[PDB]
C-alpha cells in the first residue's frame, strides 16, 4: 500500500521540521490540511517505521521503551501541579529518541533520519548469475532512484539463498556505487544421494529436483525476506526457481510473492504448482485464495493447449461436492473457516476462465448456476450471506 | 566426381567452358542414361518445346531417372525454359563435334608418380622440386612451417596415401584446379584441356605441372606435341593376410613397403618378399596419424593376392574385425570457441531465441531443459542486440 502510494504522488513524510514537502498539493503542517489518503499512508507507514525500529533494537526493548513512557505519564497523572509534572503525558521525537537511547544504549539516528525524515521508498532490481567454475553466485542488485517517489540506499542489506544443503542467510554492503555482489554456494552433494533438503525452519522435504539446473545447486534466492526496508524488489529468477519458491517455501510472503511472479510464466509446470498449493491444507489459506486467481490468469494465457476441464472446476468437485453427485455441491457446513473461504473464492476466481472466442465457457457458467440452485444451507450454524453474494460476484 | 565439379560453376563460367573442341562431348559422355537421348532429339531443332512433352515422355514405370536427368542437366544449363530448347552457343558446338565443322609412356607415368609418393612419404631419396613441393604443402595434405626442415605429412596425407591410385590422382586433380583458381591461372582454360585429353604462358605452366605428376610427355625437349599417358585420360594384388595378423607381400617397388609399415610392424625383407605384423601398437599408431580403420582394410582388398580371391570374403574376418575394434577402442577430443548465457526465465521465450543463433551460424549446443545456448564470440555482437529487442518487446 505504501509504495504504491509512495510512487503513484511524491512521498509520506513523518516528521516535517517547519514548506517541507512540496511535491502535493496540500499543506502538511496541519492535520485538517491534509488529504485523507495522506492521513491513513501516515498512519500505515508510521506502523511500519515502529517495525523497523523493532528490527534494529530488539522487540523487550521497545516493550522497554512504551513502558517506560507510560510509566512516566502514569507519575504525571496523578500530581496536581498545574503541569509543572503534567507535561510528562506528552511525548516528543526527541525525549522518545532520548528514552530509546537510556533503555538500550544504541541510537537510532541513521534509521531515523533515512525513513522518518527524508519521505521516501526504495526500488530494488536484482538479477543473479551462477558461476560454475568458482562455485559463486554473482547478485546484480541495481536501485531506481532517479523515479519522483524513491531514495537511494546505502545500508546493508540481507538475502536468503536456498541451495541444496539448505538456506543461508547472508549481508549485503550496498554503497552507491556497487553492483556485482559475489557470494559463496557450498555442495551439491545432497543430488548425488537423494537425501532431504533442509528448509529454513528445522524441518527438511523430498524436492523433485528434475526441473533444476544440473550445475547450481540454488533452489531460490530472496532479496530482502524479512521486508526490512520499506522497499519494491523486482527479482529475476528463473521459473522453476519460482515454482520450488512456491512449493517447499516456510514463508507465506515468499509464497505470495512466487504466485505474483508465475503469472508470467504460464508453462504447465506452474499450473502444476499452483494446483499443488490449492490441493493442499496445511497451507495458509491466503495463499491458496490468490492461487485460484493466478490459475485463472495462467489458464487464459494458455487456450489452445488445455487439455481437459476448465481450470478448478474438477478440484472445487474433488473437495467441495458429493462424491456420488459431482455436480450437486454438498449442503453447506462452514464450521472449518479456510475451505469456506476457498469455497467462496474458487468460482469468482473459476468465472474469469476464457475461451479462445473471448467468452466465458457455458460449463463454468452452468456450473456456478448449479451451485446457487443446489444450495442448502439449513444445517449449518453460520450465515450464508457471504457465500452467496460471492456467488453474485 | 567430375559431375559436382561442374555442378559447382556459375552459368557465365559454363557457356565459356563449352569450348567447340571437346567441352561439349567430355560433358555429353557424363550424361549417365538417357539424357544422351534427348540431347540427341533436341540437338536438331529451332523451336522450344513444352515441359509436359518432357514430363510425359517416359513411362511411369522407371521415372525417377527422368526427373534425376532433368534436374542433372538443369543444374548444366544445356537448356532453358523459354517460356527447353538447348542453348545455341552449346547446340551449334554440339553439331560441330557431331558431324560438322605406350607401353613406356605408362611405365614413366608409373615411375613418376610413385617418385612423387615417395616424396610424399619421408623418403630420404626422392625428387626435388620446389613448385611440386610447395603445391603439394597448399594442396592441404602437406604442412612445412620451416622452410629450412623438410615438411612432415599433415593427418589428411596419411588418407591420401592410403587411395587407390586413380582416385587419389582424381582428388590431387581436383585440388590443383581449386589451388590454380586462387593462384590466379584461368580454370576454364586448363579445365578444357583435361577433357581435350581423352580424345599460352598458363597453358605451358599447366603443361609443365601435368607433366610433373606424369600424365603427360613429350619427349622431344619439351616440345608442342604431347603424347599422353594413360593416367591423362582419366592390376594384380600382392600382399597376402594370414589368420595370425601377418602379412606377406610380394613387393619390389619401395613404396609398397613404406605403405605397409605405415600400419604394420616389418619382421623380414626378401628380394621379392617381405613379411609384416599388424599389431595393436602400428595400428593405433595410423589411427592417431589419422587414418581409419577403412582406408586399412580397403588398401589390404584392393591389394590382395590372387591365393586369397577364391575364399569369401578375401580378407578374414577375424582381421577385419580386429582392426575395426582395435580403431574404436580410440574416440578424441575436440576445439571450438563459445560463449553461454542463463537466467532465461520463460520457457516459450527461450524456444524463439534458439532460432536467432542457428540462422546466423553460431549456435553450437541447445539445452531446452535447463535453458544453455553457446554462442561464439565471432557473433555475439548479433545475438544479444536481438535478446535486447526481445527485452524490450517483453
Amino acid at each position: 500500500k505504501i509504495v504504491a502510494y509512495e510512487l503513484k504522488t511524491g512521498g509520506v513524510l513523518l516528521h516535517p521540521i517547519f514548506n517541507p514537502a512540496s511535491h502535493l498539493h496540500f499543506s502538511i503542517k496541519h492535520p485538517h490540511t491534509l488529504s485523507w489518503e495522506y492521513y491513513s499512508m501516515f498512519q500505515c507507514k508510521a506502523h511500519l517505521v515502529m517495525r523497523l525500529i523493532e528490527n534494529r533494537i530488539s522487540m523487550e526493548f521497545m516493550l522497554q521503551v512504551f513502558n517506560k513512557l507510560l510509566s512516566l505519564a502514569s507519575t504525571a497523572s496523578s500530581q496536581k501541579f498545574q503541569s509543572h509534572m503534567w507535561s510528562q503525558m506528552l511525548v516528543s521525537t526527541s525525549g522518545f529518541l532520548k528514552s530509546i537511547s537510556n533503555v538500550s544504549g544504541k541510537d537510532i539516528q541513521p534509521l531515523i533520519k533515512q525513513w522518518v525524515d527524508q519521505s521516501g521508498v526504495v526500488k530494488f532490481y536484482g538479477s543473479f548469475a551462477f558461476n560454475r567454475k568458482r562455485n559463486v553466485l554473482e547478485l546484480e542488485i541495481k536501485q531506481d532512484y532517479t523515479s519522483p517517489g524513491t531514495q537511494k540506499y546505502v545500508g546493508p542489506l540481507k538475502v536468503t539463498v536456498q541451495e541444496l544443503d539448505g538456506s543461508f542467510n547472508h549481508t549485503l554492503q550496498i554503497e552507491e556505487n556497487s553492483l556485482k555482489h559475489d557470494i559463496p554456494c557450498h555442495s551439491k552433494s545432497r543430488r548425488n544421494k537423494k537425501k532431504k533438503i533442509p528448509l529454513m525452519n528445522g524441518e527438511e522435504v523430498d524436492m523433485d529436483l528434475s526441473a533444476m539446473d544440473a550445475d547450481s545447486p540454488l533452489l531460490w534466492i530472496r532479496i530482502d525476506p524479512d521486508m526490512s526496508v520499506l522497499r519494491k524488489v523486482e527479482f529475476e529468477q528463473a521459473d522453476f526457481m519460482w515454482q520450488y519458491q512456491l512449493r517447499y517455501e516456510r514463508d507465506v510472503v515468499a509464497q505470495q510473492e512466487s504466485i505474483l511472479a508465475l503469472e508470467k510464466f504460464p508453462t504447465p509446470a506452474s499450473r502444476l504448482a499452483l494446483t499443488d498449493i490449492l490441493e493442499q491444507e496445511q497451507c495458509f489459506y491466503r495463499v491458496r485464495m490468490s492461487a485460484c486467481f493466478c490459475l485463472a490468469k495462467i489458464a487464459n494465457s494458455m487456450v489452445s493447449t488445455w487439455t481437459g476441464p476448465p481450470a478448478m472446476k474438477s478440484l472445487f468437485t474433488r473437495m467441495f461436492c458429493c462424491k456420488s453427485c459431482p455436480n450437486i455441491v454438498k449442503t453447506n457446513n462452514f464450521m472449518s473457516f479456510q475451505s469456506y473461504f476457498l469455497q467462496k473464492t474458487m468460482p469468482v476466481a473459476m468465472a474469469l476462465l476464457r475461451d479462445v472466442h473471448n467468452l466465458c465457457p457455458k460449463e463454468v457458467l452452468t456450473f456456478i448456476l448449479d451451485l446457487i440452485k443446489y444450495n442448502d444451507n439449513r444445517k449449518n450454524k453460520f450465515s450464508d450471506n457471504y457465500y452467496r453474494a460471492e456467488m453474485i460476484d | 566426381n567430375l559431375q559436382e565439379f561442374l555442378g559447382g560453376l556459375s552459368p557465365g563460367v559454363l557457356d565459356r567452358l563449352y569450348g567447340h573442341p571437346a567441352t561439349c562431348l567430355a560433358v555429353f559422355r557424363e550424361l549417365p542414361s538417357l539424357a544422351k537421348n534427348w540431347v540427341m532429339r533436341m540437338l536438331f531443332l529451332e523451336q522450344p518445346l513444352p515441359q509436359a512433352a518432357v514430363a510425359l515422355w517416359v513411362k511411369k514405370e522407371f521415372s525417377k531417372a527422368q526427373e534425376e536427368s532433368t534436374g542433372l542437366l538443369s543444374g548444366l544449363r544445356i537448356w532453358h525454359t523459354q517460356l527447353l530448347i538447348l542453348n545455341p552457343i552449346f547446340r551449334q558446338n554440339l553439331r560441330i563435334a557431331l558431324l560438322g565443322g605406350v607401353p613406356s609412356l605408362d611405365k614413366y607415368a608409373e615411375e613418376r608418380w610413385e617418385v612423387v609418393l615417395h616424396f610424399m612419404v619421408g623418403s630420404p631419396s626422392a625428387a626435388v622440386s620446389q613448385d611440386l613441393a610447395q603445391l603439394l604443402s597448399q594442396a592441404g595434405l602437406m604442412k612445412s612451417t620451416e622452410p629450412g626442415e623438410p615438411p612432415c605429412i599433415t593427418s589428411a596425407g596419411f588418407q591420401f596415401l592410403l587411395l587407390d591410385t586413380p582416385a587419389q590422382l582424381w582428388y590431387f586433380m581436383l585440388q590443383y584446379l581449386q589451388t590454380a583458381q586462387s593462384r590466379g591461372m584461368d580454370l576454364v582454360e586448363i579445365l578444357s584441356f583435361l577433357f581435350q585429353l581423352s580424345f599460352s604462358d598458363s597453358l605451358l605452366n599447366f603443361l609443365q605441372h601435368l607433366r610433373e605428376f606424369g600424365l603427360v610427355f613429350q619427349r622431344k625437349r619439351k616440345s608442342r606435341r604431347y603424347y599422353p599417358t594413360r593416367l591423362a585420360i582419366n592390376q594384380p594384388g600382392f600382399i597376402v593376410v594370414e589368420t595370425n595378423y601377418r602379412l606377406y607381400a610380394y613387393t619390389e617397388s619401395e613404396l609398397q613397403i613404406a605403405l605397409i609399415a605405415l600400419f604394420s610392424e616389418m619382421l623380414y625383407r626378401f628380394p621379392n618378399m617381405v613379411v609384416a605384423q599388424v599389431t595393436r601398437e602400428s595400428v593405433q599408431q595410423a589411427i592417431a596419424s589419422g587414418i581409419t580403420a577403412q582406408q586399412i582394410i580397403h588398401f589390404l582388398r584392393t591389394r590382395a593376392h590372387p591365393v586369397m580371391l577364391k575364399q569369401t570374403p578375401v580378407l578374414p574376418p577375424t582381421i577385419t574385425d580386429q582392426i575395426r575394434l582395435w580403431e574404436l577402442e580410440r574416440d578424441r577430443l575436440r576445439f571450438t570457441e563459445g560463449v553461454l548465457y542463463n537466467q532465461f526465465l520463460s520457457q516459450v521465450d527461450f524456444e524463439l531465441l534458439l532460432a536467432h543463433a542457428r540462422e546466423l551460424g553460431v549456435l553450437v549446443f541447445e539445452n531446452s531443459a535447463k535453458r544453455l545456448m553457446v554462442v561464439t564470440p565471432a557473433g555475439h555482437s548479433d545475438v544479444k542486440r536481438f535478446w535486447k529487442r526481445q527485452k524490450h518487446s517483453s
